[PDB]
């Protein structure tokens, strides 16, 4: 367009040329601007000690000088100049500013993820940006897209009135599928909205994925683990009901309750071929249907 | 498919298989660790009770009588090179 | 004295022996990692060039073509169990 | 002593008994106190709406009640009471207050330590304590004493005027000895100055120790590493001078310079028994004495 887009870094000097203006007096040029400070079209006098002389000053060559540009300096800057020949020359600038935040961080990141359930992997944080910008995630070296799979992100943006800069937060939530990557690798990046800029990337994190064994209401454990023992000796059957303080445990052999009193443990010493068969325990309870543990096969080897 | 993924998934499963038996479900008691070593690791078959006790003591660095995943990982790291020498000759 | 301390000290020394040859002195390039595997590890003797390339690719998780100490540690962790099965039979 | 030491938690209610005082009126008791608020001995009237009625009030039973004790309430509290019989009874309290900070943290901790040189292991931080308290370190499950070995600690204490609470920092510096623990384990603890209390302990950290190979001014590398090769083939000698941009490298066999031009590399193809011997390279330099690399023995195997 006619207006030239200017992109300046906050806190840095900026010079705007008044094109087609004589280097030395006499000059016939005038600056008109409209920024966040003025909230209106104002003429900027070339004389020293003006209302804005601490923020913007006209240079001897007609160029406009801002020693330390700020967010409030965003707006339109126009110079109208007559050459000495002399034809009217116009300069139209649209000034936008920016600040790059420090390297983003991942805070409160999880060392271990639990498969099958939502986990907060961590929260990416970015402080001191203008404009806001955006945070995104990477998984195993590739962009991680949200709301697919069981991957969700909670984002928020906060502006500091004290400086006008932004604080960004991105909380990553994943539900690891069973049989998946035992060590997923995540990283976070900040993408400036201005200017066009290479992303600022965090160091990667590599949480581990733990896959919990399916929890049975009635848990049976047999030593030895296999359920096979040489002739003689002993096999101990222990079974437990985690949700009950005083479980009543009745032992069964091949689907039939054994002629025994309730007991959490059943030891089978001096194992003979007659002692072979499928074993399990049944937890009974008042006002509730009984529950059975997993069935264990007990045999003998030669 | 990936043999790496399977081995790593296994070491995580093995840790929690024993760590979740008593006390803190994500750390190995002396009892839990000894069962792990004797039942899952080759190096533990030849070791005697005194040797296993000395080994478990050197795995518990902060001396809380527990072995966490970190203390367990460095154990496997050492084991990898110890096994590596044995596979030479 | 402690066989654990010696093995762990060794794996740290081995990592830096190769990682400090080119580029970042504390990460393994493809070239550095391949030399490490072929010269120090038993598992690398039988592996062919295509197999080593595939292996190195699965060790580099963030895909920066480098292998850091962390990526290297989990490698040894897997190796410990892989070697462990081999020492059974 | 006569004065009973009272220890109360900041922000919590406190009741001070006026011993030997009638439960019901008429009572003849008087409270006199001198705290950080008063900076003087003041009588505390039992009537409601007194100058301190928002901080301390006399109860119907004569006991003194402070709904939310503060640091400024530290001082001396005295009650003088006449029983109905009635003999004068005195109660003398010395009140000190405290606050327990949150769990201490280790911030900016090192993943890898370099043997032979000072390393900042990390900085232990404690926020929100009264009185200050102290931070101490643990190494491998045992107390780590400072200024022994090469272990040093930089400590500082800061008071927040806004609340009177303290922020503590302890920066640990160690110089790992070569041949030492490849994985030292550190932790930090906060010990309250008041009251007598179990220490608040951080999670441990386990940095690794890297032992750098001694760096030679002139570095020689031979492939193969051993310096022994079957008959025929090739051995390549490469040597480098890290501190010089354009090193002049002269090759030597058994302490004698070879009749060759300067070259960073020396390849010995078709190795015969005549090619066996001690090899090294010499980096010459203007205005400086020459430097020699390590000597490598080259042989042949059958
Ligand atoms: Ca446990
Ligand atoms: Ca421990
Ligand atoms: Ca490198
Ligand atoms: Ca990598
Ligand atoms: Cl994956
Ligand atoms: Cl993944
Ligand atoms: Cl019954
Ligand atoms: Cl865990
Ligand atoms: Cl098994
Ligand atoms: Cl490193
Ligand atoms: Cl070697
Ligand atoms: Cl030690
Ligand atoms: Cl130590
Ligand atoms: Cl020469
Ligand atoms: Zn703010
Ligand atoms: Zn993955
Ligand atoms: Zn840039
Ligand atoms: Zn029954
Ligand atoms: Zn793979
Ligand atoms: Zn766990
Ligand atoms: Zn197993
Ligand atoms: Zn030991
Ligand atoms: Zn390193
Ligand atoms: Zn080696
Ligand atoms: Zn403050
Ligand atoms: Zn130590
Ligand atoms: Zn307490
Ligand atoms: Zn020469």
């Amino acid at each position: 367009a006619m207006a030239q887009n200017i992109t300046a870094r906050i806190g840095e000097p900026l010079v705007l040329k008044c094109k087609g203006a004589p280097k030395k007096p006499p000059q016939r040029l005038e600056w008109k601007l409209n920024t966040g400070r003025t909230e209106a079209w104002k003429v900027l006098s070339p004389q020293g000690g003006g209302p804005w002389d601490s923020v913007a000053r006209v240079l001897p060559n007609g160029s406009l000088f801002l020693p330390a540009v700020g967010i409030q300096d965003e707006g339109i800057f126009r110079c109208q100049a007559m050459n000495r020949n002399g034809k009217e020359t116009k300069s139209n600038y649209r000034v936008r500013v920016y600040q790059i935040p420090g390297k983003p961080e991942i805070v409160d990141s999880a060392s271990e993820l639990t498969a099958g359930v939502p986990n907060k992997v961590g929260t990416c944080v970015s402080e001191g940006s203008y404009p806001a910008g955006t945070l995104s995630w990477h998984l195993d070296g590739k962009p991680l897209v949200p709301n697919e799979k069981g991957v969700s992100v909670k984002e928020q943006t906060r502006r500091h009135p004290e400086t006008g800069l932004f604080t960004l937060q991105s909380e990553l939530m994943v539900t690891p599928a069973r049989g998946g990557d035992p060590r997923p690798t995540f990283s976070c990046s900040f993408s400036p909205g201005l200017p066009r800029h290479r992303a600022l990337r965090t160091a990667p994190i590599q949480p581990r994925v733990w896959e919990p064994v399916p929890l049975e209401e009635v848990q049976l454990v047999v030593e030895p683990e296999g359920g096979a023992v040489a002739p003689g000796g002993t096999v101990t059957l222990t079974c437990e009901v985690p949700a009950q303080p005083s479980p009543q445990i009745h032992w069964m052999k091949d689907g039939v309750p054994l002629p025994l009193p309730p007991s959490p443990v059943l030891i089978l010493p001096e194992i003979g071929p007659q002692d072979q068969g499928t074993y399990s325990c049944v937890a009974t309870h008042s006002s509730h249907g009984p529950q059975e543990s997993r069935a264990v096969s007990i045999s003998i080897i030669e | 498919a990936c043999p790496l993924d399977q081995a790593i998934g296994l070491l995580v499963a093995i840790f929690h298989k024993y760590s979740g038996r008593e006390g803190d479900k994500h750390t190995l008691s002396k009892k839990e660790l000894k069962e792990l070593i004797q039942k899952e690791l080759t190096i533990g078959s030849k070791l005697q009770d005194a040797e296993i006790a000395r080994l478990m003591e050197d795995l518990d660095r902060n001396k809380d009588q527990e072995v966490n995943f970190q203390e367990y990982v460095t154990f496997l790291g050492a084991l990898a090179l110890i096994y590596n020498e044995a596979l030479k000759g």
